[PDB]
């Protein structure tokens, strides 16, 4: 079980990034994605959610600004930022979440890839 | 295969008002959280105690649908451990509350031009209302110590005021229409799991 | 029970039905505003009464609540807003006698029509037939006429049944536990049970007086620099010594002076900054206006203005048959509906006007969350500074070339700064001596310290001497000159237009503190500085539940009003004023007049 | 949203030494934290889940024990890779989730 990041990098304000998050060693059409980003200071923050049937959670200063999606195919996640301010300068980790009855919780991330805006 | 009413609680053609909410009893029948979700964000979607995610596969016991009409600004105190107008007089969620609420905007449905004041709210109470109990009684609140004799007066009000909705209110005075959830686990065959 | 628990259930009662009412009311007088109609004049005049039935009543039910018997500092506050709105202390019949006055000096002010001699035929109102004629004609003996005429046509039919209503208000207040009606206009500032925080209502008058007496050298340059360029203008009309002739001060009442700035130019050969032109070239409208507006409110951190302000409020007028009045007012009807009224133009005033009434509607936003009674400035002079702070920010040329409304290629200089910030002390200096007369005139005739017989003499005394203008023709005492202007005429409180501007700059210097601004005042602009927009923020969202002395520091780390700020923004103004006036006699003699 | 703070912001302890770290959530959530620990150039990694759970893999040297507002995780014996960022996570608010501000953990 393994989870790789990637799409990190240098863009202008007010523009769009793909970050993507490969995962392996465990079936994706069973576990719920998340994004997490963290900054320094500030520490983690949890960013997106998707689920298994097809529902998207964002918090109240990120939803309608980015956009979770996945593949179950290419078992694969996606997450758009569009509308980038100097906020979202930022490590982003692809989080694996499963629940022990009631309880949820994050198993694993992956390697977390680095965002950040001039 | 006989899916909950789930469309009769969120599709109703007029909701209750928040100091009587209408509750429903929702038991043995297949729980259709599977279209709870496509309807976009509605203005709020808090579950307390579960996650959204993981609501397809989770057996309970009893579902008390709680639907009602509040301000925008005021949905806030649906929160366990809140307090507020909602919390001590019309509705009480506990600390221990395990269940979601389901906010969304009703302007277009529950707004009139010349006001809409079919919906009621209790302002004032001798104690804050223990959660899940619901006081219906319009007897004249006495705020001080002399009679009241069931007529309004001095330091004598009806406990029950008007939200008077209309279209042009803002968005924390808008007619949110809100559901709660509740989710029930006791020594229970729990019929409602969804496949 | 404890008789704070009944005060703070009556108190949410009457939040809830105050609330309520007054949304009906505001929509309905929206309505009329937006769509002059019958019905609609009668849906916002039905609801009015019922407002004020209402509140009488409340008000009535609340004198049973004694006020030494609540400690708590919010619930004292609400109480005794809500028993100082009921003024039924007298018998019915004198009430009614003084609801006639009122009515009376509503319209004669309002009917006032002058007839040029030799055709009685054509005759002008005061707007915008006099208006216009004090604002653009440079005649000495035409507004000297309109002057004389509309003071005598009016003023004598005013002078007597304003001394009634004076003595009618004396005794309503005396009936109140006041001093006099001067002492009910202060207690407005009146600050009592919190420690540190307290601001007796005789303070007010102290403190006024300190700060003119520390703004005096700055009015003393303005008004010199003035009457020399009158002179200049006028070479047999103002003597370089005497005092300003009041028909010669822009408007009729001498309140601002900027309409001399075509006679007070400091620099006659580049025009000043405005940005119709690109205004036109790259075709903007209402909407984008009120939207680049909205953007730099956003830019200091200013939260999210609601899409009901885009969907109800009109921004362009409507025309055609629907008639709306063009006043530019920003309308806070309750529960969450902010909009903004005004038939907005291709023009830069517009957009500075509608910056205004955009930061009156974020001090709406700021203290909505407060209870009824405390949604509103701290003081009579918070809402129109906090609005005018605003349109401070959006004229600085900064903010042109930030939003691509000015063209790179035009560079500041010092002559910009300059006519600039004459045309702001066109203004703000200039009104400053007027207000502070009128309300001292009008507080010790409250008083009784001004007998009848000396009303006018005194009145054109303080002319003399505090605003350094000299009345063109003498007036007995049948003329009744205060009453010519509208706020005395129909009884509004007029020290709200002083403390506010001595606000207006107390904030912005603080808020430039919290920008990390580089250079003079003038050229601060608070935009991309989320610090600044929060410090306002924590004096905005405080509303009337803490005493203004507390909202003020909480911005300008002062307890009290100070003016310091005020010269400071125009300290480079007054260093060339300075440099002008050297060589010019700086100051005014009340013996001197025009008719000697 | 529930705000999380975490104590001590700073601390320092030997190899060997048993340390706890208190975790305290604005209102009553129940058992609903977790604790996350994270090195540095790492990702945080999973410890505890329902604040008295352990996951699996971890050492059984790391606990956690409280419920309702005060939470603490308790390391019987400290080892030089235990110098970290500790987190604790409520889970009983959905899906808005919020992490505690991270404490450090050193070796003396
Ligand atoms: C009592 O309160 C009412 C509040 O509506 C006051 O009426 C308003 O007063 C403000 C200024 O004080 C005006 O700008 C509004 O136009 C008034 N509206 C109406 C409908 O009258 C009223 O003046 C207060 N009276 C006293 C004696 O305090
Ligand atoms: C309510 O009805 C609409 C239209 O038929 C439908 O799209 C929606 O899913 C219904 N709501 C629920 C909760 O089923
Ligand atoms: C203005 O009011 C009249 C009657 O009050 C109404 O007939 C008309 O439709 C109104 N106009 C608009 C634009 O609402
Ligand atoms: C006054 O009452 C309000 C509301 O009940 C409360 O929040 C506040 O703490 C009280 N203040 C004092 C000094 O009792
Ligand atoms: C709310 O304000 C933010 C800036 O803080 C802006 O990006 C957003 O577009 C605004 N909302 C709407 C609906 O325009
Ligand atoms: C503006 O600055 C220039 C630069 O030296 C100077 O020559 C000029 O006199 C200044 N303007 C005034 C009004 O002093
Ligand atoms: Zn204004």
């Amino acid at each position: 079980v393994q989870l790789v990041e990637s799409g990190g990098g240098l863009v202008q304000p007010g523009g769009s990034l793909r970050l993507s998050c490969a995962a392996s060693g465990f079936t994706f059409s069973s576990y719920d994605m998340h994004w997490v980003r963290q900054t320094t200071g500030k520490g983690l923050e949890w960013v997106s959610t998707i689920g298994t049937a097809g529902d998207t959670y964002y918090p109240d200063s990120v939803k309608g600004r980015f956009t979770i999606s996945r593949e179950d195919a290419k078992n694969s996640l996606y997450l758009q930022m569009n509308s980038l301010r100097a906020g979202d300068t930022a490590v982003y980790y692809c989080a694996r979440g499963d629940s022990s009855g009631y309880y949820y919780y994050f198993d694993y991330w992956g390697q977390g890839t680095l965002l950040t805006v001039s | 295969t006989n899916l909950c009413p789930f469309d009769e609680v969120f599709n109703a053609t007029r909701f209750a008002s928040v100091y009587a909410w209408n509750r429903k009893r929702i038991s043995n029948c297949v729980a259709d959280y599977s279209v709870l979700y496509n309807l976009a964000p509605f203005f709020t979607f808090k579950c307390y105690g579960v996650s959204p995610t993981k609501l397809n596969d989770l057996c309970f016991t009893n579902v008390y649908a709680d639907s009602f009409v509040i301000r925008g600004d005021e949905v806030r105190q649906i929160a366990p451990g809140q307090t507020g107008n909602i919390a001590d007089y019309n509705y009480k969620l506990p600390d221990d509350f395990t269940g979601c609420v389901i906010a969304w905007n009703s302007n277009k449905l529950d707004s009139k031009v010349s006001g809409n004041y079919n919906y009621l709210y209790r302002l004032f109470r001798k104690s804050n209302l223990k959660p899940f109990e619901r006081d219906i009684s319009t007897e004249i609140y006495q705020a001080g110590n002399k009679p009241c004799n069931g007529v309004a007066g001095f330091n004598c009000y009806f406990p029950l005021r008007s939200y008077s909705f209309r279209p042009t209110y803002g968005v924390g005075h808008q007619p949110y229409r809100v559901v709660v959830l509740s989710f029930e686990l006791l020594h229970a065959p729990a019929t409602v799991c969804g496949p | 029970s404890t008789i704070e628990e009944q005060a703070k259930t009556f108190l949410d009662k009457f939040n809830h039905e105050a609330e309520d009412l007054f949304y009906q009311s505001s929509l309905a007088s929206w309505n009329y505003n937006t769509n002059i109609t019958e019905e609609n004049v009668q849906n916002m005049n039905n609801a009015g009464d019922k407002w004020s039935a209402f509140l009488k009543e409340q008000s009535t039910l609340a004198q049973m609540y004694p006020l030494q018997e609540i400690q708590n500092l919010t619930v004292k506050l609400q109480l005794q807003a809500l028993q100082q709105n009921g003024s039924s202390v007298l018998s019915e019949d004198k009430s009614k006698r003084l609801n006639t006055i009122l009515n009376t000096m509503s319209t004669i002010y309002s009917t006032g029509k002058v007839c040029n001699p030799d055709n009685p035929q054509e005759c002008l109102l005061l707007e915008p037939g006099l208006n216009e004629i004090m604002a653009n004609s440079l005649d000495y003996n035409e507004r000297l006429w309109a002057w004389e005429s509309w003071r005598s046509e009016v003023g004598k039919q005013l002078r007597p049944l304003y001394e009634e209503y004076v003595v009618l208000k004396n005794e309503m207040a005396r009936a109140n536990h006041y001093e006099d009606y001067g002492d009910y206009w202060r207690g407005d500032y009146e600050v009592n049970g919190v420690d540190g925080y307290d601001y007796s209502r005789g303070q007010l008058i102290e403190d006024v007086e300190h700060t003119f007496e520390e703004i005096k050298p700055l009015y003393e340059h303005l008004h010199a620099y003035v009457r020399a360029k009158l002179m200049n203008a006028y070479p047999s009309y103002i003597s370089p010594i005497g005092c300003l002739p009041a028909h010669l001060l822009g408007d009729m009442w001498g309140r601002f002076w900027t309409n001399l700035y075509s006679l007070t130019v400091p620099f006659g050969q580049k025009p000043n900054i405005d940005v119709t032109d690109a205004m036109v070239d790259q075709a903007w409208d209402a909407q984008r206006i009120f939207k680049e507006a909205e953007k730099f409110f956003v830019s200091v951190g200013l939260p999210n203005m609601t899409q009901g302000f885009w969907e109800n409020s009109m921004l362009t007028d409507p025309g055609n048959v629907q008639k709306a009045v063009c006043h530019p007012t920003a309308w806070d009807l309750g529960k969450g509906d902010f909009r903004i009224l005004m038939c907005t133009k291709v023009t830069m005033d517009d957009f500075l006007t509608a910056h205004h009434e955009m930061g009156h509607i974020q001090y709406d936003m700021a203290y909505a969350a407060q209870p009824f009674l405390l949604r509103n400035g701290a003081n009579e002079g918070f809402h129109e500074a906090v609005g005018e702070i605003m349109s401070l920010s959006a004229a600085t040329p900064k903010h042109l070339k930030s939003i691509g409304l000015l063209s790179p290629d035009f560079q500041e200089d010092n002559e910009t700064e300059i006519n600039f910030l004459l045309k702001q002390a066109l203004t703000i200096v200039g009104t400053l001596p007027f207000t502070y007369m009128l309300e001292k005139w009008r507080w010790m005739v409250f008083k009784g310290e001004i007998p009848k017989d000396q009303w006018m003499k005194k009145w054109w005394e303080m002319k003399r001497e505090i605003v350094g203008v000299v009345e063109p023709v003498p007036h007995d005492e049948t003329y009744c000159d205060p009453a010519s202007l509208f706020h005395v005429s129909n009884d509004y409180s007029f020290i709200r237009y002083y403390t506010r501007t001595l606000y207006q700059f107390q904030f912005q210097e603080a808020l430039c503190q919290a920008a990390k601004h580089e250079g003079p005042l003038h050229k601060c602009d608070i935009s991309n500085s989320t610090e600044a927009g929060q410090k306002l923020f924590n004096m905005l969202r405080l509303g009337k539940s803490e005493p203004w002395t507390l909202a003020l520091e909480n911005v300008v780390g002062a307890k009290n009003m100070n003016v310091r700020p005020l010269l400071n923004y125009f300290e480079p103004l007054f260093t060339w004023l300075k440099d002008q006036n050297k060589n010019s006699f700086v100051g005014w003699s009340t013996d001197w007049s025009p008719y000697a | 949203d529930i705000q999380m703070t975490q104590s001590p912001s700073s601390l320092s302890a030997a190899v060997g030494d048993r340390v706890t770290i208190t975790c305290r959530a604005s209102q009553s959530i129940g058992s609903y934290l977790n604790w996350y620990q994270q090195k540095p150039g790492k990702a945080p990694k999973l410890l505890i889940y329902a604040a008295s759970s352990l996951q699996s893999g971890v050492p059984s040297r790391f606990s956690g024990s409280g419920s309702g507002t005060d939470f603490t995780l308790t390391i019987s014996s400290l080892q030089p890779e235990d110098f970290a960022i500790y987190y604790c996570q409520q889970s009983y608010v959905s899906p808005t989730y919020t992490f505690g501000p991270g404490t450090k953990v050193d070796i003396k």
